[PDB]
């Protein structure tokens, strides 16, 4: 995030990090419950990719994180490569997540919920702080 | 260069789709939602990430980082997958598995 | 869901 | 487009091909894949 702010460790329990076999963090994700994660369809996640939960400092060697394996990927078939519309993917874990203080789920809205423009929201992640 | 190690957070306002078209024209579909253009922006590595807002006490996933300015411009808004337009698909998926 | 056990602090 | 045809990662604006100003916030260790005309694809890594 550009101009973002270092968060309080553990204050965003559903935020997960997705990493490939080579170990690179390429996308973020959100736990909607113990067995599922929601991310972007364009992240092109595979079952050899790993979901890391409960982490704060990726450069730490002492924090207790949960490296969860992925059982199956479900990319919204409506996703369009040309328009990037319907950019969503659901991940079913093999290694269920164990919820607690630092690892929790985020809520899902209903199809009819309306979030008015001007509403102050929040976004988190391990994206570049400058491009 | 290299993705940051510590988790980052940022506050930002949502925009109506009509407003968003100001920056992205016809590339903004009904299944998307924009936020930002307020001195903050999502950058490489944040995609798939969450965009949460409060609804009676709880942070709800309103958006999922999707795409935006190629330079991570703080003067242009980022685009997100509008979860309300996708929750139906999500629900079906969780049931079929 | 949505209620962090460790409350988030922003600026 | 104009007096030519645009490549995959190109958009036509003002009757001229041009790289897109769009990018998916995905992190690519090797950067975004490049198209035949040198333009970066918006959502595919190299």
């Amino acid at each position: 995030i550009v101009n973002g702010e270092e968060a309080v460790p553990g204050s965003w329990p559903w935020q997960v990090s997705l990493q490939d076999k080579t170990g690179f963090h390429f996308c973020g994700g959100s736990l909607i419950n113990e067995n599922w994660v929601v991310t972007a369809a364009h992240c092109g996640v595979t079952t050899s990719d790993v979901v890391v939960a409960g982490e704060f400092d990726q450069g730490s060697s002492s924090e207790k994180i949960q490296k969860l394996k992925i059982a199956k990927v479900f990319k919204n078939s409506k996703y369009n490569s040309l328009t990037i519309n319907n950019d969503i993917t659901l991940l079913k874990l093999s290694t269920a997540a164990s919820f607690s203080q630092t690892v929790s789920a985020v809520c899902l809205p209903s199809a009819s919920d309306d979030f008015a423009a001007g509403t102050t929201c929040v976004t988190t992640g391990w994206g570049l702080t400058r491009y | 260069a290299n993705t940051p190690d510590r988790l980052q957070q940022a506050s930002l306002p949502l925009l109506s789709n009509t407003n968003c078209k100001k920056y992205w024209g016809t590339k903004i579909k009904d299944a998307m939602i924009c936020a930002g253009a307020s001195g903050v922006s999502s950058c490489m590595g944040d995609s798939g990430g969450p965009l949460v807002c409060k609804k009676n006490g709880a942070w709800t996933l309103v958006g999922i980082v999707s795409w935006g300015s190629s330079t991570c411009s703080t003067s242009t808004p980022g685009v997100y997958a509008r979860v309300t337009a996708l929750v139906n698909w999500v629900q079906q998926t969780l049931a079929a598995n | 869901c949505g209620v962090p056990a460790i409350q988030p602090v922003l600026s | 487009c104009g007096e030519k045809t645009c490549s995959p990662a190109q958009v036509c604006l003002n009757n001229e091909c041009a790289c897109t100003a769009i990018r998916c916030m995905i992190f690519c260790p090797n950067g975004f894949k490049v198209d035949e005309n040198g333009c970066e694809y918006p959502c595919t890594c190299a």
